[PDB]
This record gives structure tokens, sequence and C-alpha cells, in this order.
């Protein structure tokens, strides 16, 4: 069913389970034309599949080229998820298959149980978290492999970079969301509490500084902070 | 025209012919029904008047032989069985009409009501969704399940409906995934048509039965079948035009006969609304769309 706050635990049981989120597949800029009307222009986007409890990032860069002559292009875009999570599913080994595919959106239930008609076994759920994956494409690494793309490409991450040598799946999960959710609410400043101090580096084969754990307390408290703030901001509280 | 006599009516119930009813009281001297047409399928139908729980029936076709109703004690209702003596039903049904204990179908001749209802219906193909071999007349009730519903416990006691899932391999071609699940023509026209009905007539038979097991019995798995057919047939951009014409006065028809009251329990708001006003053939059902919109349109 619904995944939520009781059952909050369960996501980082044993049963492999992969989050998607389609909030980037089809992404526009909205421009004037010559004659004064208004255009879009696609620009590449992503698949977000992500396991919660390992890490594990399938980013599939979708390129602009899937659009070129296709008709009603946001109904097509949540098919088009299903075909390539569906893909990704029959790749992998039957013991790395998921058990459960929670999409972020409820309008990614059909497209995906009717591509994964082949994997009866496979629980495709809606959640009730409102999860920020939309800013994935905050993330620098992610952003700039996504707008170089040529030609459709998978690229793997591990989103948590080495977190896991030094915290449980619960707490890199309650990490990740926070970082998200402060770059959803105000990117600038979130990017600037990261980026502060130019003596701590992201490793090569890292997203995220190279916190020791004291600082990612403070990181973390500061992206808290980002976050009330810019609620009272809103609604004036 | 034919009769189906009643030994007694030991309890009180109400007993539906075809699209008629009436009440018959505790140990009252009825010895059934007489002048009823003879040519397409009937249902006799029963809802006891101390429990109404469990409606049950038979359908029948007068023509496969000589019906009559005995009330069972010991099972509680009363049961359809054949006279395979001739002679002998012969001889009963010349008497309690010449005794005058039965009640006449009420048959008015401008009405064709019935015949709309059951154009497609034969008994053939109602003996392969109910099986009971032994019987040339099958029982319904408001209970039994669907061969699909067991899927998701008694097969014997089922109804053995043609399986349509919009979400199965059946359904939806691998490589076709979103042009079968947005536009069912394959579904419909290959896999239903061509494949398992062979042609309309047998199609519209079964979603026929279907919507009268609905209404007679309240048989819930029949009425999910009945909008299953409806919404394959709406959500195909590709029918034959004699299939959407006919669709149309079959539908028309069916809104036509349903009690006033029912609409809330019988009428599915999601499938209709999807058949009239956003599929394919939104604008094909032009008989249907006004029925509904001024029998029913609390619903749309």
């Amino acid at each position: 069913g619904a995944m939520n706050s009781s059952n909050y635990a369960e996501l980082f049981n044993n049963d492999i389970k992969l989050f998607v989120d389609d909030t980037n597949v089809y992404r526009v800029t909205v421009h004037k034309t010559f004659e004064g009307n208004v255009a879009t222009k696609a620009i590449n986007g992503c698949i977000f599949t992500l396991n919660p409890k390992t890490g594990h990032l399938f980013l599939k860069i979708i390129h602009t080229s899937v659009w070129a002559g296709q008709k009603r292009l946001s109904q097509l875009a949540k098919w088009k998820t299903a075909e390539e999570v569906s893909a990704l599913v029959r790749s992998l080994p039957k013991e790395e298959q998921p058990k459960q595919i929670i999409v972020t959106r409820k309008a990614m239930l059909d497209p995906l149980e009717v591509h994964m008609l082949d994997f009866p076994n496979i629980a495709i759920r809606p959640t009730e978290l409102r999860l920020p994956f939309s800013a994935a494409m905050s993330i620098d690494k992610l952003s700039d492999v996504v707008m170089k793309a040529t030609e459709p490409q998978m690229v793997l991450f591990n989103i948590y970079d080495d977190w896991l040598d030094r915290i449980s799946s619960y707490t890199a999960f309650s990490r990740l969301t926070l970082l998200l959710r402060a770059l959803k609410t105000n990117e600038e400043s979130a990017k600037m509490i990261l980026l502060s101090d130019p003596t701590i580096t992201i490793k090569s084969y890292h997203l995220w500084p190279s916190f020791t754990d004291e600082q990612w307390i403070t990181i973390e408290s500061q992206m808290r902070d980002l976050i009330l703030t810019e609620y009272g901001r809103k609604y004036n509280v | 025209m034919n009769t189906v006599p009643f030994t007694s009516a030991p309890i009180e119930v109400t007993i539906g012919i075809d699209q008629y009813s009436f009440n018959v009281k505790e140990n009252q001297p009825f010895h059934g029904i007489k002048d009823i047409p003879i040519g397409h399928v009937h249902v006799i139908h029963f809802q006891h008047a101390d429990n109404s729980s469990m409606r049950y029936g038979y359908w029948f076709d007068c023509r496969m032989g000589n019906f009559y109703i005995q009330y069972d004690p010991k099972d509680g209702l009363y049961k359809m069985m054949e006279e395979r003596d001739g002679a002998k039903f012969e001889n009963i049904v010349h008497n309690f009409k010449e005794r005058q204990m039965m009640v006449s179908y009420p048959k008015i001749d401008e009405d064709d009501t019935w015949y709309n209802l059951t154009e497609f219906v034969q008994m053939d193909k109602i003996r392969k969704i109910v099986r009971k071999d032994e019987n040339q007349f099958s029982y319904v009730d408001s209970s039994m399940t669907t061969v699909q519903e067991n899927e998701l416990s008694d097969p014997a006691h089922s109804l053995n409906y043609t399986v349509i899932n919009f979400k199965s391999r059946e359904a939806i071609r691998p490589g076709h995934e979103m042009e079968d699940f947005l536009d069912k023509s394959y579904y419909l026209n290959t896999v239903m048509l061509q494949g398992i009905f062979k042609n309309s007539s047998n199609y519209f038979g079964e979603l026929q039965f279907a919507f009268l097991n609905a209404m007679f019995f309240g048989n819930y798995g029949s009425s999910l079948q009945w909008h299953a057919m409806i919404e394959l047939i709406c959500s195909s951009a590709t029918v034959p035009k004699h299939m959407l014409d006919k669709l149309d006065e079959i539908l028309y028809y069916q809104i036509k006969t349903l009690p006033e009251q029912y609409s809330d329990i019988l009428l599915n708001e999601r499938v209709w609304n999807i058949c009239l006003y956003s599929s394919f053939q939104k604008n094909s059902l032009h008989n249907t769309e006004k029925i509904m919109e001024n029998k029913y349109p609390e619903l749309l």
C-alpha cells in the first residue's frame, strides 16, 4: 500500500526496494517567440531511481531526442519512465531485483504496473512521504552529467558517498532528505552552507563534502535553520 | 404459450418472471405462471419475505423441456425441476389452469422490453458460465462469486464470466504497453472478439446476462463484469460501426429498465463518466447518454 511514518522503518529492512521519482524526466524552459507567443524548449532530464538502504542511485539520463515528434509529452514521460525502470529491473540479476517499487507520484502507478506485468511479485506502491527528490538536479555533479549528455545514458552513483561506513541507512536517508529539502527550499543558501569552507572538499568519486561527524552535526543544524527561516518568511510566522 | 407450475407456495415470497414481479403469501393456493411467451430465454427469481438475504433464481428456455417449481423444506428454497413425463405434465397444466390458481404472464403487445434485454442471451452460453450439466436450467444467486473474483473459493458454485483485466498480459502486447493501455482496440478486437467470443453476438450475450444477474439478484461480480465489458468497447478507438450502434440500443434498454431507487448500487460513476464524456466513443452512445442525463443526472 501507500508507505508513511508508522512503517518508516520497513523502508530499511532487507527487502530490496527502489524509489522512482519522475519529476525531472520531462524538463522545459518557457520563452517568448518572434510572433510574441510563448514556446517550450525541452532540456535533458533524468529518472531518479534510488535504493534507500544502500544509497545506490540509478540515474537514467533522458536526452531531449526522446521527445522529438511526440505528442502529450507529460503523459509520454510517465510511460518513458515506466519503460526505463522495467528495463533496469530486467537488466538486474534476480537476487538484485526489487520486491517493492515506491513511486513518488501516484500518476506513475498505472504506467509502471503495466510495464512490470512480467514481474507479478514486485509490488508497485505510492508513498505518503513528501520526498524532495525533485531537487536531485541541485546536486552539481548530477546536473553536470545530465546537461552534458548527447545520447541516452545510465550513470550509477552512491548518493550517500561513504556515510554508511559510519551511520545507519535510516540516518543517511534522513541526512539526504534534509539536504535535498534545503536545496529545494533555498538552493543558493543551501549551496553556500555546503561550500562555505574551501578547505573541506568533495572527493572526485563523491557528490557531497568530506565533513567530519561534528562538521555534519553543524551542517545539519544550518540546514534545519535554513528550512525554518524560509517557513517563517513564507507564512509571516 | 408455456407454463411453469408450482407444487405449492409454503413460504411468503416475491416471485420474479423476466422483468415482472408479484407477491405470494405463506401457504397461499398458488400453482405457478401460465401464458409465458416462447422463443427467448426466461428467468424465474425469488426473494423470501421472511429473509430478503439470498435472492436466487433459474434461467431456462421452455423449448428445452417442461419445468416446474417445488419448495424443498430441507434446503429452504423453491427448486426448479424438469418433468420428463410429458403426459403427466400436460395433465397437471391442463387442470391447475382449469383451477385458475396460476398467475398470467402479463405481456403488453407494444412492450418488447424483454426481447431488447435478452436479444443476445442464449441458454447454451448461460450453461457455459453457470456449470451444472445435469440440469437444462441454470441457478444463480446474490452471493455467487465470479471466476475472476476467485483469482483475487468453491469453483462448482461460481460464475464463469470471461476474465477481463485491463492490467494483464492478455490485455497488453509486450512493446505496446502505452498504446494498448490507452487504446484497448487490440484487447477488444483480436483477443476478445476474434480470440474468445468469436463474434459480437456472444460478447453482447454475456454483457446482457451480466446486467440481468446484477439487476435481478444484486450479484456484485455480475455488475463488475457488465461495467468491464462496456468500458472495454468505450476505451477502444477502433470498434466496428454496427457494434457501437447496437451497444447504444443495448445500454438504453438496460438504463430504461433499471429501478430508479437502485442507481447508487448498480451504476459505477467512474465507468459511466468515462464512457459518456471522456472515452473514444463519448459521441457514439447518443440514446444512452440522453436517458442517463435525464434519468440519473446525480451520477454525472
